[PDB]
This record gives structure tokens, C-alpha cells and sequence, in this order.
């Protein structure tokens, strides 16, 4: 009576502590390479921003009119998105983006600002709606007449809610100093925002810029986060885009950047720009910048784990 | 998998088994408990390695608008370091698990061989290539008694001792 | 003669490479969970800042009068601490905090600044001592009379010591431009600090801020680190809080933030906000932000290490 | 811990030991050198794992006044990555150490069994369940000679060979 | 017939999972400690900057006249290097350094800027060549006469190449406001750079600084990176060092800081300030800040790997 | 390396070997295949551990002009964390590899001993200290037949069984 073990004619070579290419009976893969070229969003509140930029949802350009008070568990940024309609830029833009990606949506509230002795209906041809408009959440403050002066103003806002408020204002930079005198008058303009954690400090810089959307003027967007019962104060005398509504974070979510379509048929927690990684393997060799609940990225494209015995054929 | 000079490619019923050749006929039957033991151990390894992490990592870069070059170089530096750590851990993990798997199967085979050896006290003698020489023609019922561990170690003793 | 091994009626289940719940004879814990709700400071020079803020020890508000030249191996920050008495803020505050946490204390030295043609005894009601005072290490420079002008001034300081010096000055921001003309006169004010590694650049921004301690004025605190034999220079014409004494790092220490009491009866090198982690285990599941010489934080609350054999009872 | 079908819950004096039953009486004595060997090995594992690090890590966050949101997200990202690495290392470390511990104890038991087997050359025969059948009534003095490895392998040979 | 194993009279103690000091037959080292005190540059295009600073290669001080269009696979910075001849400093200097370290060299191209109504041959005694010169890649723009005014100017540059362009300009800070009126005239000066990813914002700050090279004036160097077909625009009215030639990254390289000599006889991919680490071992205990393709740094100075069996002598 | 109470310091020709002492003379010859097996395994370990990384890490600090203190503290914090991870991985790697190396050599020795034991079925008996007692004077040609695994297990049986 002879006893032994099984064997196969064609095994699978694996690597061990000792050798390289040990032919075993059975083996399975541990490094995931299969990628689903879609954003698997089955069972999640998804907001595809599309042509709307993530920061725009706070200021409200025409492309973000349907994203002013969104709510989602998964936020998708697109490459065609734009934060601005009038050529501008955000200060500390990426930090605000990372804040809004995990915000779970935003909730707007009227700040309750009223004015006396100044105009307020500033508009432009780039922020187009019915005709010439502006940012839906902002107000372009100017001087009452086509020139004149700007009275030194001080407007205050107190956060009466239990969550931190997102306050965003804008400094204007016209094509020249003459246009600045046309909009707000001559003299040195100064904008001051102060609170409990904040302390600035804002002065305009007119000049000629490259024409974006046929416009050489720029708008600097700034933002601070008021704490509950904390009060913020603005002291401005021109070149000031006033905030009309403040934002409040709804809850929690995740933000990704992708260029593939949305699919509610598959479910996944690991996302990258090329799709969703659906796998139970502990490692993956698809994208080192994948976010969510992912297998850990490794440089090896394959690491075969032995599931059978040593294969010794006749 | 050492002195057993090979494997039985024809053994498609299990991992380990016997192949008896007496005067009545031939036989090749797989051992279910040892095969199920090794299969259970490898299955446990797969259950431990195939794992889902509940740790969510958020986006720290920006593929559409590159962040500050300095903080971007720090982010890329950290990500590359962590990638080296996890590549090392994956390589060493797979290699070690494969080593312990092969040694585990070999250990199961050896322990089975020693089991049958201890079942045949003096009625059989080791051949040296993984077989047992029986000094008395053991019929198929005796073979089945050897497989299910019911062969009597004394009611066949004197006959084999004379031979 | 039969030989075997021992066994127990109630073992301890552990986890291995193969199974989950293997009952062994004996096992010990590897993940620490017991926390001492105190700051174990036995054998260390400890300074509990209390109501004094860490940065205040450089400027010297009334609550930091007893911390101007402290010396410690362990620095504890409290939640009730305050860096300022007059409402203000530090630029690059967290970097300066991290510098002061491992400084081992500070050593003040008179910078030797004398003035001609200006006042110097500026004070306020918030920085209260006997009556109305100011920062002990700073001097509030004003114009001689209740209005007038501010002469363009240039004061220089050379670090004659072998260690880098901490230089901290302050720009003033009054409630309005009229108060700025009252304190320092009309015209654009400009503050310039220059050295070998530094090059700024400072202009004031008056305006109305929310009343902190009944005051709407703010003070920006800035700081640079002079190298040995390196010279720093200030060119100012108003809105300038001049430094009176420079700081020098004593040696080495550690800085923690906590809210529990100090205990000189227990010794520990691992601290967190909830107390001290005293353990010999390689891992801990108490606080991922623990500092000092700590076991590495892990997410598992328990990982039982087998210290005995396999338990196979009858 | 395989073919020994169990453990002796009554063996409170050591880890491994004997339990003889001849014509004079009963016996259960623990083996000190093997038990002390396994205890020494496990003790070494504890001395290696229970370790104190001389690396001091300073405070990089701020629990009372939150730092910049960007650098705070980078700090949290790095800390979470390192936490994943150390959780993995801790899990795998504990699992591997437990595996090698169990296999170590089993190895010590087997090597002891083979020791006593080599002490009894032809005067005894393996039973198959971890016991040794002696073909001559070995008294308690002979048992004590077997325990301390002084039993003569030839001065009891012929008597057992006849049986 | 007795069979056994070999042994030696003097073995090597190693560490295992169980014991500490197990004497085995043979053992090899795994932690590298041998260091080559040279920069092994065999087979690589190497540029030793020497007295030229890395950033200077963009602006072109006299010490960088032979590094304006260098090309290398390995860039070495020296401690005696200097980025400036006239006392100045770079804004975001370390990011630009890290950009230039992996640039593979730089390629200059004339930006094509012409002027009308202003002087352009500003020079100094510190940037010495034949006599008194200036930065080779920059132009010191002044007013035509010894005082007068500066006309508000707007110069634009479009990147016509497929790679991002490095644009570097400079703001001047004279010893006083009187010297600023001498060079560029009275009034508030303002410099504006704008593009697609950029939006500033520049105003000068005259004042007295410590004399570096006998000069109390400073020059702030700023830089942006134009994308292909993207246009940058400058609107300046004084205190402006104009760029004459833009830079383009050649390819790829590595940047190190060292103080040892260059050796083309040895080859190595792991560099630190003390030399080159040439080793096949997986770990090293030489320098934790080593760059290139290095063994991973560990704190242990030695970790002996067992290559032989257990040594049990008689 | 357990019951073989020592090693032969005079065995300079290989790792494992024999040392026979019959009536014709003395003998000490190294076994090439087992020694080459263990040497091949250790060599494989060295080929796996001695490795060159193709991952290039760029300079993130500045030794001549210190960077921002905050980002410098984050960089030092991350670098120290990674250094702790790699020191742990190096220590555990070396310790585990040494353990498996020692156990590997011991395993090879034991399997060789069992090989020669299976070559001598009933013509020899285990002594207990790693030697085999032969009950018939095996000459040097018989010793050479034992070394190269050609000794006949039956053409010397009856003579030793009588003894
Ligand atoms: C071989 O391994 C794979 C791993 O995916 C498994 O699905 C399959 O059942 C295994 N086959 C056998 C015969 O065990
Ligand atoms: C906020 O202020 C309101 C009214 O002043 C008060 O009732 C409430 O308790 C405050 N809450 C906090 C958290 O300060
Ligand atoms: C970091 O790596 C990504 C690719 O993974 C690259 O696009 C990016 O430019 C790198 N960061 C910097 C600052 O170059
Ligand atoms: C069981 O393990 C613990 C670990 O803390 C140890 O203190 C104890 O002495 C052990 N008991 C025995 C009987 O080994
Ligand atoms: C600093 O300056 C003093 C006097 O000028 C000189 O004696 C000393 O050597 C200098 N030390 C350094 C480090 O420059
Ligand atoms: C990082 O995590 C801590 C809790 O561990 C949290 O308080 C903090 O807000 C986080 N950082 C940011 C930028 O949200
Ligand atoms: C001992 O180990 C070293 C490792 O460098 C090796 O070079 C040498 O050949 C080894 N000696 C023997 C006899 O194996
Ligand atoms: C850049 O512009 C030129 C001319 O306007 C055009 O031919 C070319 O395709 C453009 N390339 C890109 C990448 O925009
Ligand atoms: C980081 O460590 C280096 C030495 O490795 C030291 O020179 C440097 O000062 C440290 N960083 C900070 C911000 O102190």
C-alpha cells in the first residue's frame, strides 16, 4: 500500500522566501487590475457638477444655478466645470474645495444685509442669464451715480446657528485705476474683515489683465468660517463684492474627480478618475491616487498567492 | 514532497490518498479528512488575506488644477513613501504565506504517512520511497479497514512476524 | 507509559495565520487601553501655562507676567490660555508655537532701543495690571502729541549671541482711519523689516472689527529669527508696536495640550489631552495624536498574543 | 497535539509530562527541561515584542486652535496612512507569532515523544495514540530511570524481545 | 555509522524571533554603513553650480553667467552658491528650487519686450562684470531722466511653445521713499501680473535695510508658470525689474546638495551631502535624507542576517 | 541540532556528512546534495533580500537654507514616522529570516537522518544520539553504497537479524 499526494500537468509558478518560480497546484491573484470604467453610485445621493465648478456653488454663476443648495453623499467634479463666470479666482481655493467635498451638501441662508447711499445691481455680459446678470449669491456694490464717491461702510453678521458658517466676499480689480474711479471713486480703497479667528486686511490692485471672456477685470474671492455665535465684520469703501447668503455644511460626503459616466447599477466605495475599483483583494495596481475605501496601492502588477500544494508531476 | 518521488496526476478525487496493489486488484482512494484539513487551512488564509478596509481616504491632490508645487511635492513624497511600504509588505506577505503553505502541505503529508506507519506496528515495514511492505496479503476489506483507521494491529501480527 | 501535554478548562481564543478563535492555554494583551487621567510629570521641569498663552510668553500680557523667562522640559498648554490681552493675532502662529514647545524655555534680553521725538507709553484698559498697562515685552509707539505726525524711523538690532534670536513686533489697526491719524498722523504708513533671511514689507489696514474685550482695534504680531551676528532693521512711520526685549531658546523640551491635572507621583513619556499612557506594550488604541515616546497607534482595540500552547481539553 | 487525542487537565505541575501505569501504581510527573525550553522560547518572544521606543514625536496639530485646513488635511491624511500601516503590521505580527507559537509547542511535544521512542529501542512498541507498549513490567525505579534518561536500552532487551 | 553537521570554533551571533545572541556559522550584514566621500557621477551629465545659485540661473548674476542654459541629469548645489548679486530674495524660492532640480536644465528664449519713454540700463556695483552691470536675464526699468514720472505700462507675453514657461520679474525696494521718487517718481506704484492660473497684485515697500554688499536696497523676485498658448500680462508704473528672457524646462534630472568632490570613476544612484551610497543592501544607516535610488534608512546600525546553520561546537 | 549533541568542527568539506568507524578504518565524507540544498535555499534568501529599488525620491528639505518651520516640522514628522516603519520592518524581517534559516537547517539534518534510517530497514537499529548500530560489520564498499543510496536493504537482512 502506497500513499501520496495529487498533482497536475500544468501548475502555477509563485514566489516564496526561498525560490522564484515554484510550480504549485493552484494559486489566486492578490493585486487587483480590473477596473470598471464608470462611477458606481448605486445607493448613494450623487451630484454630478458637470459644467458647474465646486466653488461656484457658493458664489453662484449661471452654470451653478441648480447647485446652490445641493445635497449628496458623493460629489463628482468634471473637467469642464468652472467656478466663475466673470474672470476671477479663489484665495485658498483647494482648502475650500476639500471642505466642500466632505460637506454633504450646502444650505444657504440670507445674511440680511441692507444698504443706504450706494448702488447694488452691478452686472456683466459674461454672467449671462436672461440678459446681463451676476453671481446669484453675491452683490456687486458700486457708487450710486456713474462716478461720485463711496462712503466708508461697516456691515456685521452674527452666526446664529450651531454650525460654522461659510462667508465668501469679493474684491474687484478693474482694467485700470480710471475704471476704479468710475465704479467706486478716487482714493485708496481698503477692505477689512475681522472676527474671532480672522484678521485681514484687503486693498485692491487695478490693472490690465489678459482678456478672459472678453474681460480684463478680475475678482478675488475670499472666505472665512464663522464659529457659532461668533460675529464677522466688514469695513469697506469700494471694490467690494458683498455676500448675500451664507453657506452651512449639511453633513458628510466624499468628493472625487472623474471623466467617466455615472452608473447606478454597480456599487463601489473606491473611486478614481478612470472609474470604480470593485474588488475584495488587499492590493491594487490601478491608481495610486484612488480615494474612498480602497485596497492599498502597490507597484507590482501581480503577486500570486499559493492556494495549493507543491506540484511535482511525473 | 521529498522522498515521495512524485505526485499522482490521476488522483482527481482529493489532495492526499492511497494506491494499494494486492492480489485481488488495484485501488486509489482519496483521504477526505487530511485533504479537508489542508483545504480548511488554505481557506482560512484566504479568509484572512481577502479583506475589506473600513478606512476612507479623502482626495488630497487635484487632477484638474494643480496645487502649490511645494505642498504637491510633499504630498507626492509621502504617497511614494507609503507606496514603497505597501509594496514591500505585499511582496513579503505573499512570499511568506506561500512558504508556510508549501511547508504546511508537506507537513500534512508527512503526518499522514506517520499515521499509517503507527497503524502498522510490526505487521509491515517501511520501504523507503513512501510505501509500506506488508508481509501478509491484505485483502480489499483489510485495505478498507486501513483507510478508515480500523485495522487491528494484533490480529494480523504473528502471520506477518513469521514472514 | 503515556506522555502528553497540559490543558485547562477555560482557555483564551486568539487569531493566527490560519484560523480565527484558536483556544490556547495562556495569552497576553498587546494593545494598550488603560489610560492614566493625569499628566505624569515625575522628574521633569514642568510649566503649566494655565491662563497664559504660549505665544504670550514672548509678548507678555498680564496673564503671562510670570512666564516671561520660564524654563522647562515639559510645556503644557491649557484651553483657558490666551496669547493676547489687547485683541490681536499672530502671523505664522502655529510655527512659532511648535518652535516654543521644544525650546526648553526662553531667555529675554534688552534689545537696547531708545527713541527721540515720539511717545512710548501707549496703554489700554484690557491689558490690566495696577491700572491701564500694555504688553510687558512690547512698547506702543505713538506720536508725541495727541495728533501731529510720525517721523520716519530706522532702528537696528544685532544678535551678539551664538543662538538665533526671536524678534516679535506688532502692527496696529485702529477702529478707523481717523483714529490712525489721531495716534500716528495722516498719510500712508509703511513698516519694513529686513535682515539676511527676511524681507518685508508692512502696511496697516484700519477699520472696524467686532468688539473683543470692548475694543474694535487689532494688533498683528509678526516674528523673525535672527542668526548669530546677523542684523535686523526696522523702518517704520506709525502703527508700530516696537519690541523691547528679544527671546533666546534655552535648550530642549516637549509641548503638549491637555486638560487634566499634573501629577508628580507617576512618570511617563507618552502624553495626550486625556492624560498619560504608561505601558510597555508595542501598540495602543487610546489616542492617535499622542506625542512623546508612545506605542504606535492601531485601530484594533485588542490583539491577543498567544503565550501558551494549544488548549485541547477532554 | 494531533494524535495525542487530548491534554491532561490534571497536569498542573508543568507543560509536558508522563503518566505511567504499571503493576506497582500510578504516576504523573512533569518534564522540566522541555517545559522550560518552551517557556524560555515564549519568554523570549515576549522580551522581543514588549519593547520601548526611544523615538520622540512632537505635536504637529493643535486641538485648541485648528491649523490651516489644507495642511490639516495633509496631516490627517499622513496620520491615517501611518495608522493603516501600523494596524496591518500589528495584526500580521500577532497572527504570525501565534502560529509559530502553536507550531513550536507541537514541535517540542513531538521531539519529546521521539526522544522517549529512541530511548526504547526494541524493548517497547508504539501504540499509535502517543503511548508506548512495554513488553516487560517496568517498575517505578525503571520509570524514574526512563524519566531522567538513564534507562538501559540493552539490559532489558532479551526479556521484552521474547514477549 | 554516525551522521551529523558541521561547526566552527568562532561563529557569529544573530537575533531571531526567540533569542538574542544565537551563534550561527555564517552571517552577512544587511544595514549599509560604508560611505564613499565623493559624488559618483560616472555616466551622467553633471553640473556643479559652485558659486552660482540654482535660482540665479534664471535671473543671471555674474556668478551664473556660465549657467544660463545648462543641461544635466544631476544638479549639485554648493554652500558657497548665491542666487543674487544685488541683495534680494525669491518668493516661493524652495518650490522653484525643487522645480529646477528635476528640470533637466533650462532653455532661455527672448520674450520680445520693447519700451518707449523709459530708461532700461539700470546697473549696480555689486553685479560686477567689466564694470557695473546687472542681472543678465533681467532689465532694470527706470524713468528716462534722473527724476520725472513713470508712465503706466502694460506689456504682454504669449507662450508659443508646447511646454510651460518660467516667468520671473522683480519689484524694487529702495533705501527710502525719496530714492523711489528719484528712480520712478512720486505716487503709489502698483504692479499687476495676470494670466489663466495667476492673479496678483504687487506694490513696493521702500525703506532702510541692513547693508548687504554695501547696499540697503532689496529686490523681490517673483515667478509664475505660463501654460502653452496662455498669455501673461504685466501692468506696472515703477519699481519693476522686467524679464528679458523666459525659461523652459529641458527634460528630467535630479538635484542634490553636497560638499564633497565630483568623481567620474564611481557610479551611484544614492546621494547625500557627505557623498554617495553604493550598496546592494536593502537598508542603510548613513543619512535619513539621502535622495535618489537608496536603501531605506533605518535607525539600527547593524542587523546581521544568518547565512549558515546553528553553530554547536564541542 | 538537538539530539545530535554537537557539530564536527573537523568537517571542512561540507555542511552535512557521515563519520563511519568499522573494522577496516575511519571515515568522514560530506553529503553534497543536502549541503547543496541548504546552500541553495540560503542563497535564494540572499537573492531575495539583496535587492535594488527603482523608486527615486527627490529632495524635499534644504540643508543650506532652512524651509518654512511648519512645513519643515511636517516633513520631519513624516520622515520620522517612515523611519520607524522601516526600522520595525528591518528588525522583524531579519529576526524571522534567521528563525526560518535555523529551523530550515535543522529540518534538512532531520530529513537526512530519516533518509538513512529508511535505507536501513531491519539491518540496523537507532542508538538515540544520532547514530545507527549495524549488527554486521559493514565494510568500506558497503559504506560507500550507503552514502550514494545504493545499499541493498535485503541482501544483508538475515545476517543482521540473527544478531
Ligand atoms: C483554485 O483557486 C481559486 C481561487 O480563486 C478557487 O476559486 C478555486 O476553487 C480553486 N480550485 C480548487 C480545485 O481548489
Ligand atoms: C449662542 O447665543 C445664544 C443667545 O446669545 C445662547 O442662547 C446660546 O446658548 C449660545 N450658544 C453657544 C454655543 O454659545
Ligand atoms: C505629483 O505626481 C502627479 C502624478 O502622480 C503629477 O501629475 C504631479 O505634477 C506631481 N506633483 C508635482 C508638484 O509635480
Ligand atoms: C500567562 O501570561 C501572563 C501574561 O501577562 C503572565 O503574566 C503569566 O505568568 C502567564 N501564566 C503562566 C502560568 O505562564
Ligand atoms: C561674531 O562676531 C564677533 C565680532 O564681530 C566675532 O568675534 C565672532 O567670531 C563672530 N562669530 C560668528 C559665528 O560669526
Ligand atoms: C483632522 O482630524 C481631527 C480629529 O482627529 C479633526 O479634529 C480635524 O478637524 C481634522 N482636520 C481637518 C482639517 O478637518
Ligand atoms: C559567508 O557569508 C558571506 C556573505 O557575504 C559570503 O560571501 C561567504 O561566501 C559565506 N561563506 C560560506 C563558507 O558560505
Ligand atoms: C496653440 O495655438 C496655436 C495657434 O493659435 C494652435 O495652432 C495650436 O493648436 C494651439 N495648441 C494648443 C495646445 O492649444
Ligand atoms: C528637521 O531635522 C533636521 C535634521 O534632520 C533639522 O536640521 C531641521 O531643523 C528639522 N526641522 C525643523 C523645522 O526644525
Amino acid at each position: 500500500i502506497c500513499l501520496g499526494h495529487h498533482a497536475v500537468s500544468n501548475g502555477t509558478k509563485v514566489n516564496t522566501l526561498t525560490e522564484r518560480g515554484v510550480e504549485v497546484v493552484n494559486a489566486t491573484e492578490t493585486v487587483e487590475r480590473t477596473n470598471i470604467p464608470r462611477i458606481c453610485s448605486k445607493g448613494k445621493r450623487t451630484v454630478d457638477l458637470g459644467q458647474c465648478g465646486l466653488l461656484g456653488t457658493i458664489t453662484g454663476p449661471p452654470q451653478c444655478d441648480q447647485f446652490l443648495e445641493f445635497s449628496a453623499d458623493l460629489i463628482i467634479e468634471r473637467r469642464e466645470g468652472s467656478d466663475v463666470c466673470y474672470p476671477g479666482k479663489f484665495v485658498n481655493e483647494e482648502a475650500l474645495r476639500q471642505i466642500l467635498r466632505e460637506s454633504g451638501g450646502i444650505d444657504k441662508e440670507a445674511m440680511g444685509f441692507t444698504y443706504s447711499g450706494i448702488r447694488t445691481n452691478g452686472a456683466t455680459s459674461s454672467c449671462r442669464r436672461s440678459g446681463s446678470s451676476f453671481y446669484a449669491e453675491m452683490k456687486w456694490l458700486l457708487s450710486n451715480t456713474d462716478n461720485a464717491a463711496f462712503p466708508q461702510m461697516t456691515k456685521s453678521y452674527k452666526n446664529t446657528r450651531k454650525s460654522p458658517a461659510l462667508i465668501v466676499w469679493g474684491i474687484h480689480h478693474s482694467v485700470s485705476t480710471a475704471e476704479q474711479t468710475k465704479l467706486y471713486g478716487s482714493g485708496n480703497k481698503l477692505v477689512t474683515v475681522g472676527s474671532s479667528n480672522y484678521q485681514q486686511s484687503f486693498v485692491p490692485s487695478p490693472g490690465a489683465r489678459p482678456q478672459v471672456n472678453g474681460l480684463s477685470g478680475r475678482i478675488d474671492f475670499h472666505w472665512l468660517m464663522l464659529n457659532p455665535n461668533d460675529t464677522v465684520t466688514f469695513s469697506f469703501n469700494g471694490a467690494f463684492i458683498a455676500p448675500d447668503r451664507a453657506s452651512f455644511l449639511r453633513g458628510k460626503s466624499m468628493g472625487i474627480q472623474s471623466g467617466v459616466q455615472v452608473d447606478a447599477n454597480c456599487e463601489g466605495d473606491c473611486y478614481h478618475s478612470g472609474g470604480t475599483i470593485i474588488s475584495n483583494l488587499p492590493f491594487q495596481n490601478i491608481d495610486s491616487r484612488a480615494v474612498g475605501k480602497c485596497p492599498r496601492y502597490v507597484k507590482q502588477r501581480s503577486l500570486l498567492l499559493a492556494t495549493g500544494m507543491k506540484n511535482v508531476p511525473e | 514532497a521529498g522522498f515521495i518521488e512524485n505526485g499522482w496526476e490521476g488522483l482527481i478525487d482529493g489532495w492526499y490518498g492511497f494506491r494499494h496493489q494486492n492480489a485481488q486488484g488495484e485501488g486509489t482512494a482519496a483521504d477526505y479528512k487530511s485533504t479537508q484539513s489542508a483545504i480548511d487551512q488554505i481557506t482560512g488564509k484566504l479568509n484572512r488575506l481577502i479583506e475589506k478596509t473600513n478606512q476612507q481616504f479623502e482626495l488630497i491632490d487635484n487632477e484638474f488644477n494643480e496645487v502649490e508645487k511645494q505642498i504637491g511635492n510633499v504630498i507626492n513624497w509621502t504617497r511614494d513613501s507609503i507606496t514603497e511600504v505597501w509594496s514591500y509588505n505585499a511582496e513579503l506577505l505573499v512570499a511568506m504565506e506561500n512558504q508556510h503553505t508549501i511547508d504546511l502541505a508537506d507537513s500534512e503529508m508527512d503526518k499522514l504517512y506517520e499515521r499509517v506507519k503507527r497503524q502498522l506496528r510490526e505487521n509491515a515495514e517501511e520501504d523507503g520511497t513512501g510505501c509500506f511492505e506488508i508481509f501478509h496479503k491484505c485483502d480489499d476489506d483489510c485495505m478498507a479497514s486501513i483507510r478508515n483507521n480500523t485495522y487491528d494491529h494484533s490480529k494480523y501480527r504473528e502471520e506477518a512476524m513469521q514472514n
